[PDB]
């Protein structure tokens, strides 16, 4: 399993809730087709459709944000605002080095960024270092990590609609995990080439990057995802991407959240024709045993990288 | 038709004349910039006028570069993408202001050197005309300055870091045609 890190360009802005893993897959596929043609893809479709992806997550230097596990354990009513857990903080929820149940006030007051991101104690001082925070509590510090802005564009008559633009802080980067689930070097190099082309290709819509680099998993991620470790036997698992279940994984789904993936409204001609949509489990859903996933059909990737979880 | 490489044309755009705020826009986030499609559009206009609703067919000098007006007529993939030129730090924009610009060339065939050259010649046509406006009375003159070429061949994305070569900065467009020839890998 490898990590892809995308460092956004200086005045770049993105148009995509987070950027789901199926959109990443469509990007790496359009890049594969771009680099090697439409023919060489369907000679390897059965091997690109069996890669495992996480969604587009956020990285702050050496702090990796992961979605909040949709387990009821994590429910005044201010806890409905949090959506992220630093991978270190998430790991501390496994080794019980962080106590969610009886120490929530310390977590909410001293360890939460913008009321929405929970981190570890050992990351606090460097967070304060980066953004120049002198406040003794992080509760009393609003950090500008992203800048949102809705805009009213049309599709001049037709349908009016809003598009949300996101701008990243200079200390914030994108990242996502990739599992090739294969070892064909002649294929690996073309997947990593398709991933690397994003650098000049972009994401969304487009928002471009200054460097797209493929590296090895950081040591938290690797100490957690190594199959020759403790966490391997943990009975639950959390999605890091969208999940499109097959008829067999439906019996493994415990706590989850649903979203609808789908298509463009290519015309007004199709305002009479129904809208078939693909249901998927959001990032952070908990499944027992193992979630395999599926790839509907234009492809719709639904095999998410799982992350060992214990209640 | 596989992709052989990308050729990025990075540089600086400078204003000889003041500019109000079609050509110069103020971003939703408050940032001042020259929209890529405006720049590219005026380049289309001049580059088409010097050849006798933009052109729309498959095989043509202009339609292989900027792409045809309709997507139902694309024979070969679009080769050029003009990034938005954002204002650099150090209603009207003062003169001498610099916008860092970037132009991406998609090279598929080894005969697309003349396409890139045609676009650069378009830039030369724009340098001695006007950015904003069209036809009879344009406004705000512009000069290209400090221009580097970067080559990202197919071998670069595939893992070879050093296959990415970068020319050194030239002061004008005229000096590009040499620096172009000194860079051709694929
Ligand atoms: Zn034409």
């Amino acid at each position: 399993m490898k990590m892809v890190v995308l460092k956004p360009k200086i005045n770049s802005k993105f148009h995509f809730k987070i950027f789901h893993s199926n959109s990443l897959f469509s990007a790496i596929v359009n890049n594969y087709i771009k680099l090697y043609g439409r023919e060489d893809l369907e000679k390897n479709i059965e091997k690109i459709k069996n890669i495992r992806l996480s969604s587009l997550l956020y990285k702050i230097k050496n702090i990796y944000l992961i979605p909040k596990p949709e387990h009821p354990e994590f429910y005044p009513k201010d806890i409905k605002k949090i959506q992220f857990f630093s991978i270190k903080a998430y790991k501390e929820l496994l080794d019980n080095e962080l106590d969610w149940k009886n120490k929530i006030k310390h977590i909410v007051d001293y360890q939460t960024i913008n009321k929405s991101i929970v981190i570890s104690e050992k990351e606090i001082e460097e967070i304060k270092r980066i953004f120049g925070i002198k406040a003794e509590k992080l509760k009393h510090a609003k950090i500008s990590l992203i800048s949102k802005h809705l805009e009213q564009k049309v599709a001049d008559k037709g349908q009016l609609y809003n598009i949300e633009f996101i701008k990243l802080n200079e200390n914030v980067e994108f990242y996502f995990l990739i599992d090739y689930n294969n070892e064909d070097k002649e294929f690996i190099k073309k997947l990593e080439a398709s991933i690397k082309l994003i650098e000049d290709e972009g994401l969304g819509g487009a928002g471009f990057f200054e460097k797209v680099e493929i590296v090895d998993l950081p040591e938290d991620f690797n100490e957690i995802l190594d199959e020759n470790s403790k966490y391997n036997n943990l009975e639950y698992k959390m999605l890091l991407g969208v999940g499109i279940p097959n008829k067999d994984d439906i019996k493994n789904i415990e706590y989850y959240k649903l979203i609808e993936i789908g298509g463009y409204i290519y015309s007004l001609e199709c305002l009479t024709k129904p809208k078939r949509n693909i249901l998927a489990l959001t990032e952070g859903s908990i499944v027992k045993n193992d979630f395999i996933g599926d790839v509907k059909d234009v492809y719709t990737h639904g095999k998410p990288i799982l992350l060992p979880f214990n209640p | 038709l596989t992709l052989k490489g990308k050729v990025i044309l990075e540089g600086i755009i400078e204003l000889e004349t003041g500019m109000h705020i079609n050509p110069v826009i103020r971003d939703a986030f408050g940032r001042i910039l020259i929209p890529g499609s405006s720049l590219k559009g005026k380049i289309r206009a001049l580059l088409e006028r010097k050849d006798g609703l933009p052109h729309d067919c498959g095989e043509c000098e202009i339609c292989k570069i900027f792409g045809p007006h309709d997507s139902k007529n694309i024979k070969e993939p679009v080769r050029v993408i003009v990034r938005d030129a954002y204002l650099q730090p150090e209603e009207r924009v003062v003169a001498g202001s610099k916008f860092k610009f970037e132009v991406v060339f998609n090279i598929y065939k080894e005969s697309d050197k003349e396409l890139i050259k045609k676009f650069i010649e378009g830039m030369k046509l724009l340098e001695d005309d006007y950015l904003g406006g069209s036809g009879s009375r344009g406004y705000g003159k512009i000069k290209f300055r400090d221009i580097k070429l970067i080559c990202k061949p197919k071998e670069y994305y595939e893992g070879n870091e050093n296959s990415k070569k970068e020319s050194d900065e030239v002061e004008s467009l005229n000096e590009l045609e040499s620096e172009l020839d000194k860079i051709w890998g694929g």
